[PDB]
């Protein structure tokens, strides 16, 4: 659960 | 950039630090209580005993009001134990630390906890967590492991100092014995404590699969947002993260909040197609996601960047003339629309509204949504588009479209404290580039505002009189009026004028050439303007701080300031001070700005005024360095904000200004082809437009770049110099294509290194008479943009002009020096040499 919450904070960016 | 909001002291025309405590006593003894230099933290010290040369930290996040009882908590559960520990000082610093803007590998840090070894770290983690089970849950640390469910959490990383050259920090490994620090937005255990990591671990006790989640929008604090996709459709929608208790506002107000409110006010504004309307809402996991309805197209301001046009087309501006009709027209009643379900849009401005290929325009973000007759103070304020005499919420919405609406005629930001002089500027300005036809649209629709405030509110505004201001294009007339200006702002503080931010922000700019008294004390010299002035603070301010200015740079340090003082006359102190520079440091920067090649070229031109060939075998040491740093990677790491790896500036074309002036003294063409070379590599990064016939330069960020900080009047100046040492004419047609910048018709803020000022540059580079008043005359509308009457004299706004500035960098200063060169024909005018005003003739081929 808190391991995509989280992982989201680690996404995409340019 | 957003630090532009922390200067605003109310009632100054000026940038000046906008002025405001967790309270505990009962201290035991060797419990040593101290601030820092000016940190936000409080150090409670104990004893003295080796705190590890790094180890496993323990933090405490806390919620604003808890907060108070949260330390008096924990530090009693830390004094008892005899554990070392740090807060947060104030309200101000818990604001900061957790604000919507804050870093995201910083935040909820609010007491930091040091014990002894890993036995009570695995036991305060415990003693801790008990102490504080009956308060609000505060907000999550991403950089930290979180302990069970607590406010408690944990990471391994540095008890004090540890850097790596200027690596950011660090913690001693084993056989590297670095290990730089990760503070980032995840969890970053190193690995030579692997070991305890894991032991950790296991003492530690379908919603989103729903969408695609491919790109990230922004982050921020408050949460991110995203480029969702949701199958059961494709329909491509924005979603809004919102972590609890985390982007604090000025209102006390977390990012929940700013999710029911963008909730409440964004209900009953469902029936109304321009306002954006939502797909749910829910509380998954800790967080929520409220997912937005998505919108194609761009917003205000990237359209502006893009559409606006800015190179002088002779005949074509009416084309955005129905554009900023189509668009505002529309916005007028939309807000209208809105109004009759009581609720104010809270923060209008160009970034908040959207336009697609077809000028459609919605208002999307509601964190701000309020309710209209009500006077709460606005949660964020985006100086600008708003104003500190607004009293009432819907007044302050329709305020907004009022600035707005020049805005879209003129792009150039202006804040409250300026926009009295300066609305005369624009007016005029629009007047004269769009005709009396849109002028008038513009008066009334701001008339019109006026009339939609009076409804809610007492607001007689002054009247007009354009009049009341007209241009100056005499240079000798500007020159005067801004040294009078400069004049009669003499702080008689450290600094000796107001200047940009960077004068409180960075190092040494209260002194530096860059922001601080010596780029004005040298402008007052070329004037030969207020020498006891300038005397009075050389003596009694510079000379006492100059051993004291850590950088050696030539904008930011002591090589500038060394060229003020032996210009006047204090020759045995710059003598001494090259002594020491000599061995200071050779370091990895090379730039013109603050690196070797800035220090290099002041070297040189001490060497052309002493003869001395002491300061010669310096030049020829310092090149050494500077080929190895080219060598050590074709790459330029960055310090200031606005910096940028191209140009004069601090990019490899002002690397090549030193590599000039050394051939101009050595006579040696190996330096000619390394000068050559380090253009040519800037030229490489420029983009010639085809549409229209301008090379701007093209940064890493796809910026377009004219200006004399990382842009191609900056590449232009350049070649001018390399040409003028060498009797060549190299790059005349990449040269011509820059020169075309003359033909602007505005910039976003007025300074030498970022706004209109680089511009002035352009005509002291033409070498024609005939053509360099036409173009002198171009620049100088442009100029007249920012050039603000006062009283008898002129002043000069800083940057994005909420504050006037009087230093080189963006105030009157910078602006002097380039009005100087155009009647000197000197494009380096600017840059701190010793007796730059023989410097051309002595490097000339």
């Amino acid at each position: 659960a808190m391991n995509t919450v989280l992982e989201l904070q680690k996404l995409a960016h340019d | 950039n957003m630090l532009y909001h922390r200067y605003l002291k109310p009632n100054s025309e000026y940038y000046k630090k906008i002025e405001v405590i967790y309270e505990l006593n009962d201290i035991p003894d060797t419990y040593a209580v101290f601030l820092d230099n000016e940190s936000v933290w409080k150090h409670y010290h104990v004893k003295g005993s080796t705190l590890p040369e790094q180890g496993w930290k323990i933090h405490v996040t806390s919620s604003l009001e808890d907060s108070k009882d949260v330390l008096d908590k924990v530090a009693r559960l830390c004094i008892d134990k005899k554990i070392e520990f740090k807060h947060l000082k104030d309200k101000d610093s818990f604001m900061k630390m957790n604000s919507k803007n804050a870093n995201r590998a910083s935040s909820g840090k609010f007491i930091t906890i040091y014990p002894t070894n890993n036995e009570v770290f695995v036991e305060l983690l415990e003693m801790i967590s008990l102490a504080i089970q009956d308060f609000k849950k505060g907000p999550y640390i991403l950089n930290d492991k979180r302990w069970k469910n607590s406010n408690v959490f944990y990471r391994y990383g540095g008890f004090k100092g540890i850097f790596n050259e200027h690596g950011e920090h660090c913690i001693r490994d084993k056989e590297g014995n670095l290990i730089k620090d990760q503070r980032n937005p995840f969890y970053q255990v190193p690995d030579f404590v692997k070991d305890f990591d894991d032991y950790l671990n296991t003492i530690n006790n379908s919603r989103l699969g729903k969408y695609k989640i491919e790109t990230a929008l922004s982050f921020s604090n408050a949460g991110g947002v995203y480029l969702a996709t949701r199958k059961k459709d494709n329909l491509k929608v924005i979603i809004k993260e919102a972590r609890p208790s985390a982007g604090l506002d000025g209102a006390a107000q977390d990012a929940l909040a700013r999710q029911k409110i963008e909730y409440d006010a964004l209900k009953k504004l469902k029936d109304v197609s321009g306002v954006v309307n939502l797909i749910e809402y829910f509380q998954e996991w800790e967080h929520y996601f409220l997912v937005e309805e998505f919108i194609e197209g761009r917003d205000l301001r990237q359209w502006i960047a893009q559409e606006f046009p800015f190179f002088e087309d002779n005949n074509g501006m009416s084309n955005h003339i129905k554009d900023v009709k189509m668009i505002l027209l529309q916005l007028l009643d939309l807000i209208d629309s809105m109004h009759n379900q009581g609720v104010a849009m809270g923060d209008l401005q160009p970034a908040n509204i959207m336009v697609t290929e077809d000028l459609t325009v919605r208002i999307i973000d509601f964190e701000t949504a309020m309710p209209v007759n009500s006077d709460d103070r606005p949660a964020m304020l985006t100086t600008g588009f708003v104003s500190h005499e607004m009293k009432v919420s819907g007044a302050r919405d329709w305020f907004g479209f009022k600035r707005l609406v020049r805005y879209l005629a003129l792009p150039v930001l202006t804040s409250e404290d300026l926009e009295g002089y300066l609305q005369y500027n624009h007016l005029n300005w629009i007047k004269e580039n769009y005709g009396y036809e849109f002028y008038s649209f513009i008066v009334d629709l701001q008339e019109k505002c006026d009339k939609r405030i009076k409804d809610y509110q007492t607001f007689i505004p002054k009247e007009i009189n354009l009049n009341d201001q007209t241009s100056d294009f005499n240079l000798t007339s500007i020159i005067n009026k801004l040294i009078i200006g400069v004049e009669s702002s003499l702080t008689n503080d450290e600094r000796f004028i107001n200047g940009d931010i960077r004068q409180f922000e960075m190092n040494g700019g209260k002194f530096n050439f860059l922001t601080g008294g010596s780029g004005a004390a040298f402008t007052l010299t070329k004037n030969k303007s207020s020498i006891a002035e300038v005397d009075k603070w050389i003596q009694s301010v510079l000379l006492d701080n100059l051993p004291l200015i850590e950088e050696d740079g030539l904008f930011t340090g002591k090589t500038g300031i060394l060229a003020l003082l032996y210009d006047k006359g204090y020759k045995e102190v710059v003598l001494n001070e090259l002594k020491i520079l000599k061995d200071n440091i050779n370091q990895t920067d090379i730039s013109i700005r603050s690196g070797l090649s800035g220090i290099g070229l002041f070297v040189i031109s001490l060497y052309l005024e002493t003869e001395n060939k002491e300061y010669l075998k310096l030049a020829k040491d310092l090149e050494r360095m500077i080929k190895l740093n080219r060598a050590k990677d074709k790459q330029l790491k960055v310090k200031d904000w606005m910096a940028v790896d191209i140009g004069v500036i601090d990019g490899l074309s002002g690397v090549s200004l030193f590599y000039s002036a050394l051939y101009s003294v050595t006579q040696n063409q190996k330096y000619l082809e390394e000068a050559e070379v380090l253009i040519k590599e800037d030229l490489e990064s420029t983009k010639k437009d085809d549409v229209t016939g301008v090379l701007q330069t093209v940064d890493n960020k796809n910026r377009l770049l004219p200006y004399l900080s990382g842009g191609s009047i900056g590449v232009a100046i350049s070649i001018w110099f390399l040409n003028h040492v060498s009797g060549q004419d190299l790059y005349r047609e990449e040269m011509n294509s820059i020169l075309k910048l003359s033909k602007t018709r505005c910039t976003i803020s007025g300074g030498l290194f970022d706004g209109a000022g680089s511009f002035l540059l352009i005509p002291s580079m033409v070498k024609n008479d005939k053509n360099r008043e036409v173009i002198l005359n171009e620049v100088l509308n442009l100029l007249n943009i920012f050039l603000i009457e006062k009283n008898s004299y002129y002043v000069y706004p800083g940057q994005f002009s909420y504050r006037l500035a009087d230093d080189v960098y963006t105030g009157s200063s910078g602006i002097i020096l380039a009005l100087m060169g155009v009647i000197k024909g000197n494009p380096l005018y600017w840059l701190p040499l010793v007796n730059s005003d023989e410097f051309l003739a002595r490097t000339k081929v």
